[PDB]
RNA sequence: UCGA
């Protein structure tokens, strides 16, 4: 037995249920979940968790961040009356200010729930994942945000209050535009997902595992599903419950992975740490007569072992896709720790351009070392083509000032 | 040890009797054992008496009216449901009521037999206005707790038999000894005394632990 | 302990749709053999086919 | 489209375009051998999956 | 009771003629609608071992139809288990569930061996289980294994094993979030932010060295091992021991 | 109204009119507005009633701006709406202002206190659940009411109002007699327990006494769901936001036993039954008492006319009207001819068609009005005597009933605990409802916490606050109103435990079973809960074997006609994804659409030996004959050795 | 109208007895107030015997090690804490001590083999009789922490007897081994009965 | 029309 010496969340409870299935089966796993809910029902009544008004702790830095955000709006409205910015440049400054202000309020809520009191009734329901969510907490103690029109146009007037301070009559009809849009989109979602599930059944109703083996040699190459910069599905999550078609020989010809070997949960972590492209058996490459082979399909994901002869895999495949159908709705920042005068140089042809905001920025279309002045710390920075710089040759920046913004369409009127 | 005393004994206008008791001394953690066990018996196990059935002598069901009375049969049965009565015979009794005149009907106009008394007078029943007459009669039966009603023109009422309304107790420390001091508040409806309800509640708990120490 | 006896029967059989037919075909033999006046209300013929099949499995 | 171009005319007429499948099946003289699901439900027999496989 | 007497009506009538109370169906149907207390004793002996399939519309996945073993309860509603609530996607604000009763002997063996709720822990879509604490039992387990830095009441005490701390929780010795050293000789101790380094190495006499850690205290030459934890985490770890080891 | 609309299929197509909205003679909706002249709201004359012409011409401010006492407007930046866009301009440039903050919402949304603190999705549900609350036996006015309940009670038409400004003379339970002054005795009739359309009561109770001056517009007699003056749809009882032992897990309600024996949430439902003595061509039907095969066990409440009396307690399975029907079959089987020849007792020519009480129905009969011919009323053709029976019953609150509040916190009661098991306050008062606090922060139901904490302040004071929605100073009108009035209730010398300095909206609650206090303080308060029409009695349905369809020979569907549950196409796909092939064949053959398979399956359970292999279902043979009538030669064959013959599925 | 019997009993390898009782018939609501009042008396108000003070030669404080013994002196304070014995309400005496060799002692010792030492040792301890617990703060005999707990675990469940409804109390008592679970129920019932007899008056 |  092992000793869990940490605080138990919802996601740490699902790892305990999945560990009891792999070792003991289904009868002892259901008894573990039957005893874990006697423990949860007993110590929730003994705790006495309750919601109150003052449990919704509004952070005291909200007033200091709302009057600082309105100063950036007041210095933009006065620039609009001088003809220095357009209507699109004024609209891009107002929306990016209030959306950026709500991100500082959302991060201040999580910090204030850990320094003031770790055992808070709103924080316990959201951090443990019982019923709350951070999109629902920020509407209770933070800012509501920027709502949109019934057609989709974001209104420039924000809702600075929340459900604890109370909305106004003007802020209630703006919030009703999204409540009606979210209500009529739910009823049309069930009619589109219901017809999609029916079409997936009739196209795969006669897909029954009839034979044991077919004797094919084709395979399907699977890799890590990376959506550009960040990864979504790892290699260990795709090899789970699928047989092998080729040997994996990474270190010195390692024979730990052979052909037609059932990959377990811990075995998929060993293949993903050696190679990146694994050839597995798939029903796309299956050569069978009006059926899918038993080795080409893989494991039963609800039983933990291989599939049996004579069971419809197409009905389970059509039901697994149509079930979540009703619940389906590039540049970095730069900084400088030293204040001084930048050195442009003749090596970069920094041309003048205009950004999406109402400010001028010299656009650099080539490389170059944007070196700023310093006493002992020579702060240097590299350029990038297509981005823009802000500092001019001869200007003394302040402490921690933004030097530039390096980079790591649709038509509208 | 175990000195029982009464701190105060308040009494409302013939409708409630509040008394404050005290227990000193006790053990290190027996302030909750004596306190909570005496509260659960006083609120659910004390027997009482109330009006079970009413024959109004002229209306067969409950969803009709009487010509001349301000209230119908249903509002009369709700006023007699909260009537405070007591008895000693352990038998269903019969009490009558007549009313002629334009005045209101109170609990003092009843005709109860021997060993059955009305504790609270001036209980509001339906009023008469100068042109009618009420000849209803009621049945007084004893019971424990709350009974479910699931003869000749009798209307059954789901009466209650709880003479004690609310019991409150706090545990206080005395001044090395970890002993406690328990005070108790008993609120009755006048049908029984709080000193008599404490003696009856202590009889049930003492008899619940008689055959657990002799046979074992 | 009936649910613990059913998980041992479904395991080490290689076909969960075939060993449940042998339980249903043995429960009809236990029902025809229990046609006398003695009828146990706790031990149904469908439950007795699972206990007798797990004892002969070992 | 793949649901209507199958070998069974009963499984295609119950899904969509009943007047178009039965018109094509009568002229071509198609034959359903009751293979697979969604036919034995209409016929009234055991499905070939599950415990009705063998 | 009034719904089970209608669903299991041919099974009650067969038991009445077999026991010798009635002789036909007309004598049995008049005895059922009369309301005798002997009829409910027959209905108690019939439903034992008879699976009943429960069903909630709409049926999105295949775990929306599961079989159960019914019991006669008091009231007029179906007492559903709270653990199968994410499976049926059922909420207690007006949901109605359809009840179905099998008849043949082959249908009873398929509802028990293939359609029972205890054998449906894992979902058919992914490999992740759905029978799990969801809303009210996660909050009971988060508060149990939490850390309250104000209500200690006897923190920093050494106890002799797991059973010594359970006997000290029934008394008024320790609280739920007290820092408690527990003598535990096992090495498989998982925790948040684990470490293998040894800080504050203290050496005793006769060559014995004490290996101090962030949460452990191992007496090296392993002789003893003390674990700093809360008594709420000992009650949680004791529940997994009596459920997985039988 | 942007909030009140039904959810589901008709989401947005069926709207509701607002509070101050008015339709002119042309058919356009108008809204009143106050004139603003040079930054000063001219609240002296009548409004303008603009007919939606303020879009491209006028600048309209809502009713939320802070104004002064006839001087000016306090705010410097007034948010307005101009050409369907929101903007903040100068207060000297505006033209019109709204007359009320409840002008946007309807008359049902305005009954929700603290509407600005609740979400718009839960305020949609709170307005729909308020229109489903049953009238209780003794209603009670809310303590956190909005003040608009008095106007909605007089405009409903079920409240007797005075018109003469006179002196009340005689008051009883049936009429109220006053005399007009500056044929002088008018009689106001009072209905007593009349049946409604949704099986509820329409009882009216007298309010005034003899010898009292009245005014035109004064309540003389309130309705069933109406208290004195204002409307009353529920009760004010104690609430606590604490999880019990799994009894309030997922939107479930835990109530106490005190709500049962105090007649709280007890409504009266009056059902109506119907029978008719029609004209059968074999012989005329008449209502008699001597019906065959029914002894003295059901002929106790008849007055030798076949009809029941008034005030008889009927239960499930009784006989309300005994009616016979003549038959002319004369097709007796040889088994029944031998059984009748032994013991005699030759069968009559009549058949018992008596009106009976359905399953799970009981009550007291209150109206046995019979409408026959030659009495002054018209009858439908083919009918001799029309009997109408009205049965009233008193339903208490039970396990399985659906209760809700004014903020969309609906739920179903799962357990009724005694008063010694419920938690209790430190004065000894127990807790009625133990609600779950987990559903509060996930749905943004903040106004229900403001309502219970303010109603608890009105409980200890007895003042019955009236708070209008949509304020005043920000953060000084909702938090410091509740916490400021809770401090005034704690200043009494007898009530010092009501308010705490550390935790303001919380007190210490003790456990009822063990007597030990809980570890954390719990928010208590006086919540206003309603009782909806979705009771547990109307959802019970079961069927062993009943009627069948006309063509497909399948079981019917319906609670009132003993129907069966439908096993649709999504339910077949779950069993097809399972291994349940024998359960799927059983549900489609021996339980539906088989005139032969249903007989052998029912005979197998009574005898005790089940048989396999059911026959061909009836619904396939109907489709086979329908495709042959379309000009398609469709048939079934056999692929056996040297034999290709068509099979006869019908014959 | 009251009967009480034991359903089943069990005893492990160590002397730790266990029994399950049944109380029938109890009134509606009386099953909870009986099982909860018996739980607080059996766990807290029960006299027991334990080791409160030891004395080992050559040891000065609770952190110093003694030559010859593998474990520390804190382990001797923990192994002597779970010593199951009964003093029969006597005056505090002096006990002596000369594999584990737990079978020897200088009072009837119940299960005399749990753990003493694994040396390759002269101890002098005392035995006191009382109720409750005591925590010794640092700063002759070395007083250790002692817990007088003759009953370790009490579990009770209340279910309905029949359908006025009745209740049925199922009481589970996990004793230490010094006293019987049937005997401990008779002692705990004597304490509750002595608190309501002068209260009856 | 109304519930999920
Ligand atoms: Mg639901
Ligand atoms: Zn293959």
């Amino acid at each position: 037995m092992t000793f869990y010496n940490y605080t138990i969340d919802k996601g740490r409870l699902k790892k305990l249920i999945a560990l009891a299935y792999r070792r003991y089966g289904s009868a002892r796993c259901s008894q573990l979940a039957d005893e874990l809910k006697e423990l949860g029902f007993r110590f929730a009544t003994k705790a006495g968790v309750s919601i109150s008004v003052d449990d919704l702790t509004i952070p005291p830095e909200k007033k200091q961040m709302l009057e600082a955000a309105e100063k950036e709006i007041r210095t933009t409205e006065e620039r609009y009356a001088r003809g220095e910015i357009t209507e699109v440049e004024r609209f891009q400054k107002v929306i990016d200010t209030w959306n950026g202000t709500s991100e500082e309020l959302k991060d201040q809520v999580v910090v204030n729930f850990r320094k003031t009191d770790p055992l808070n009734s709103v924080y316990m329901m959201a951090f443990s994942g019982a019923r709350g969510n951070m999109s629902q907490v920020r509407q209770l103690v933070g800012m509501r945000g920027l709502m949109a029109d019934p057609q989709g146009e974001i209104i420039d007037l924000p809702i600075k209050t929340n459900f604890r301070e109370g909305l106004t009559v003007t802020e209630y009809v703006i919030s009703s535009y999204g409540a009606r849009k979210g209500l009529v989109d739910t009823a049309l979602r069930t009619a589109d997902s219901g017809y999609l599930t029916r079409r997936l059944v009739d196209v795969s109703q006669d897909v029954i595992v009839r034979e044991q083996d077919c004797g094919t040699e084709r395979s399907l190459r699977v890799t890590a599903m990376t959506d550009g910069d960040q990864v979504k599905i790892s290699l260990a999550d795709r090899l789970f419950g699928r047989l092998l078609a080729k040997d994996v020989v990474g270190p010195d010809g390692e024979i730990i992975a052979k052909r037609n070997d059932e990959i377990d949960e811990a075995l998929a972590n060993r293949i993903a740490a050696v190679t990146d492209e694994v050839y597995v058996r798939s029903p796309l490459t299956c050569e069978a007569a009006r059926s899918v082979c038993q080795n080409c399909y893989g494991w039963s994901l609800a039983h933990g072992h291989k599939v049996d002869l004579g069971e419809a895999v197409g009905i389970i495949a059509a039901q697994s896709i149509g079930e979540p159908g009703t619940q389906l709705t590039v540049a970095r920042q730069e900084k400088a720790p030293e204040d001084g005068t930048v050195k442009w140089g003749k090596g970069l042809s920094t041309r003048k351009v205009r950004t999406r905001h109402g400010e001028d920025a010299e656009q650099v279309e080539i490389a170059g070392d944007l070196i700023w002045k310093g006493e002992g710390k020579k702060q240097t920075y590299s350029l990038t083509p297509g981005s823009l710089l802000f500092v001019q040759d001869g200007q003394t920046v302040t402490a921690g000032q933004l030097m530039t913004e390096i980079s790591l369409t649709e038509r509208a009127t | 040890q175990f000195q029982i005393e009464c701190v105060e004994s308040s009494t409302r206008k013939n409708q409630q009797q509040y008394s404050k008791f005290s227990l000193e001394p006790l053990d290190r953690g027996q302030g909750t054992t004596v306190g909570n066990a005496l509260r659960r018996v006083l609120l659910s196990n004390l027997p009482g008496a109330a009006v079970t059935a009413i024959r109004i002598a002229g209306v067969n069901h409950e969803f009709a009216t009487i010509l001349g009375v301000r209230e119908d049969v249903l509002e009369i049965m709700l006023n007699m449901k909260e009537l405070v009565l007591k008895s000693y015979t352990d038998q269903p009794q019969i009490g009558r009521l007549t009313a002629i005149g334009p005045g209101t009907v109170t609990a003092a106009q009843f005709e109860v037999p021997s060993e059955v008394e009305v504790i609270d007078p001036n209980q509001y029943i339906a009023t008469l206005a100068e042109g009618a007459k009420l000849e209803m009669e009621f049945r007084v039966e004893r019971g424990v707790g709350y009974r479910v009603i699931e003869s000749l023109d009798f209307l059954q009422i789901d009466s209650v038999f709880m003479p004690v309304t609310k019991v409150n107790y706090t545990v206080e420390d005395i001044r090395m000894s970890p002993k406690d001091r328990l005070i108790l508040d008993i609120w009755t409806n006048g049908s029984i005394q709080p000193r008599e309800a404490l003696s009856e509640a202590s009889d049930i708990i003492a008899n619940l632990f008689i055959p657990l120490k002799d046979l074992n | 302990h009936i649910i613990y006896r059913s998980e041992e029967l479904l395991g080490a059989a290689s076909n969960r749709y075939n060993i449940t037919v042998r339980v249903a075909k043995r429960a009809k033999e236990n029902r025809s053999e229990d046609f006398d006046s003695i009828d146990d209300p706790n031990m149904k013929p469908a439950i007795r086919a699972i206990i007798e099949m797990s004892d002969e499995l070992t | 489209k793949a649901s209507l171009n199958t070998d069974s005319f009963i499984s295609a007429a119950s899904f969509q375009e009943t007047t178009r499948v039965l018109t094509e099946a009568a002229i071509e003289g198609k034959s359903d051998w009751l293979r697979g699901l969604k036919e034995n439900v209409i016929i009234g027999r055991l499905i070939p999956a599950g415990t009705g496989f063998s | 009771r009034e719904m089970a007497i209608e669903l299991f009506q041919p099974f009650v009538i067969h038991r009445l003629i077999k026991l010798g109370i009635v002789n036909n169906i007309k004598a049995a149907k008049k005895l059922i609608l009369k309301g005798d207390p002997q009829i409910w004793s027959v209905l108690e002996e019939v439903i034992t071992g008879h699976p009943v399939m429960l069903n909630r519309a709409p049926t999105l996945h295949r775990l929306g139809i599961q079989a159960f073993e019914p019991i006669l309860v008091e009231g007029r509603a179906i007492q559903l288990h709270p653990l199968v609530c994410p499976a049926f996607n059922a909420d207690f604000d007006g949901d109605q569930m359809a009840v179905h009763v099998p008849l043949s002997l082959e249908a009873q063996c398929e509802a028990r061996l293939l359609m029972l709720a205890c054998h449906n822990v894992l979902s058919p879509a992914t490999g992740k289980p759905i029978v799990a604490p969801s809303q009210d039992m996660v909050l009971g387990c988060y508060y149990l294994t939490a850390e309250n830095p104000n209500a200690q009441k006897g923190a920093g005490r050494y106890f002799a094993g797991i059973e010594d701390a359970l006997r000290a929780y029934d008394h008024g010795q320790v609280d739920l979030h007290s820092q408690i050293w527990i003598r535990h000789l096992d090495e498989d101790v998982v925790t948040e932010k684990p470490d293998t380094e040894v800080i504050k190495t203290e050496d005793l006499g006769d060559g014995t060295v004490m290996k101090y850690y962030r949460e452990r205290k191992i007496r090296e030459g392993i002789i003893t091992q003390y674990i700093q934890t809360t008594p709420g985490r000992i009650i949680y770890n004791k529940t997994i021991a009596e459920a997985l080891v039988f | 109204c942007p909030v009140e609309t039904p959810e589901g299929p008709n989401a947005g197509l069926i709207g509701s009119l607002a509070t101050c909205a008015r339709v002119n003679d042309y058919g356009f909706i108008e809204t009143p507005y106050f004139r603003v002249e040079s930054g000063r709201v001219r609240k002296d004359l009548d409004p303008v009633y603009l007919t939606a012409d303020e879009e491209d011409d006028m600048r309209v401010a809502p009713g939320d701006i802070p104004t002064d006492e006839e001087g000016n407007i306090i705010g410097e930046s007034v948010p307005i709406r101009y050409r369907q866009e929101f903007s903040t301009t100068s207060p000297e440039q505006v033209d019109y202002v709204a007359v009320s903050p409840v002008q946007i919402i309807s008359v049902a949304t305005s009954m929700i206190p603290f509407l600005e603190h609740d979400d718009a999705n839960r305020a949609l549900m709170g307005s729909n659940m308020q229109r489903q609350a049953v009238p209780l036996l003794r209603p009670e006015r809310p303590l956190v009411g909005t003040g608009l309940e008095a106007q909605a009670a007089r405009d409903s038409g079920m409240v007797i109002v005075s018109r003469t400004h006179g002196i009340v003379t005689y008051v009883d339970a049936t009429e109220i007699r006053v005399q007009p002054h500056s044929g002088e005795e008018i009689v106001y009739p009072i209905q007593k327990y009349q049946r409604s359309n949704q099986d509820t009561c329409l009882n009216q109770r007298p309010l005034v006494y003899a010898g009292e001056d009245v005014v035109p517009g004064q309540v003389l007699a309130d309705g069933s769901a109406t208290e004195g003056g204002e409307l009353a749809l529920g009760q004010n009882i104690l609430v606590a936001y604490m999880p019990w032992e799994g009894y309030n897990y997922e939107d479930a309600i835990l109530i106490s036993e005190r709500l049962v024996y105090d007649d709280v949430y007890t409504s009266i439902h009056i059902e109506k039954f119907e029978i008719e003595a029609r004209q059968t061509k074999l012989g005329p039907e008449e209502i008699t008492r001597e019906i065959p095969n029914v002894g003295e066990d059901a002929l106790r409440n008849l007055d030798e006319h076949g009809i029941i009396r008034i005030g008889a307690w009927v239960e499930s399975g009784d006989i309300l009207v005994g009616k016979v029907t003549p038959k002319g079959e004369a097709d007796q089987p040889p088994e029944e001819k031998l059984l009748r020849a032994i013991f005699g007792e030759k069968a009559r020519d009549v058949r018992d068609n008596s009106l009976r009480v359905p399953n799970g129905e009981k009550g007291r009969v209150v109206d046995v009005r019979v409408f026959t011919r030659e009495k002054g009323d018209e009858l439908p053709p083919g009918a001799n005597m029309v009997v109408r029976i009205y049965v009233a019953q008193k339903r208490k609150i039970q396990v399985g009933d659906k209760m809700a509040g004014r903020h969309g916190n609906k739920g179903i009661i799962s357990r009724i605990l005694p008063i010694e098991d419920m938690p209790y306050l430190p004065d000894g008062r127990p807790i009625d409802i133990a609600l779950n606090p987990l559903g509060v922060p996930s749905r943004m139901n903040v106004g229900q916490v403001f309502e219970c904490l303010l109603g608890w302040a009105g409980e200890n004071l007895g003042v019955r606050f009236k708070i209008t929605p949509f304020d005043m100073y920000g953060e000084e009108a909702s938090r410091d109103t509740v916490h400021g009035l809770l401090e005034e209730a704690s200043q009494r010398p007898n009530k010092d435990w009501v308010f705490n300095e550390n935790h303001p909206g919380k007190i210490q609650v003790f456990d009822g079973r063990t007597g030990e206090p809980f570890d954390r303080p719990i928010t208590v308060g006086q919540a206003y809960m309603l009782k909806l029409v979705h009771l547990v009695d109307d959802k019970i349905h079961a069927r062993s074997t009943g009627p069948y369809s006309l063509v497909t020979q399948q079981p019917l569907g319906g609670k009132a006609q003993q129907g069966g549950q439908r096993f649709g196409e999504m339910e077949v796909w779950a069993l097809e994804a399972y291994g349940a092939a024998y359960i799927l064949q059983e549900l489609l053959t021996v339980k539906s659409d088989d005139m032969q398979g249903r007989n052998e399956a029912l005979n197998a359970i009574v005898k005790g030996k089940s048989i396999p292999r059911p026959g061909t279902p009836e619904s396939f043979k109907v489709l086979m004959r329908e495709l042959q009538s379309l000009g398609l030669d469709i048939a079934a064959h056999k692929v056996q050795l040297s034999e290709d013959g068509e099979s006869a599925d019908a014959e």
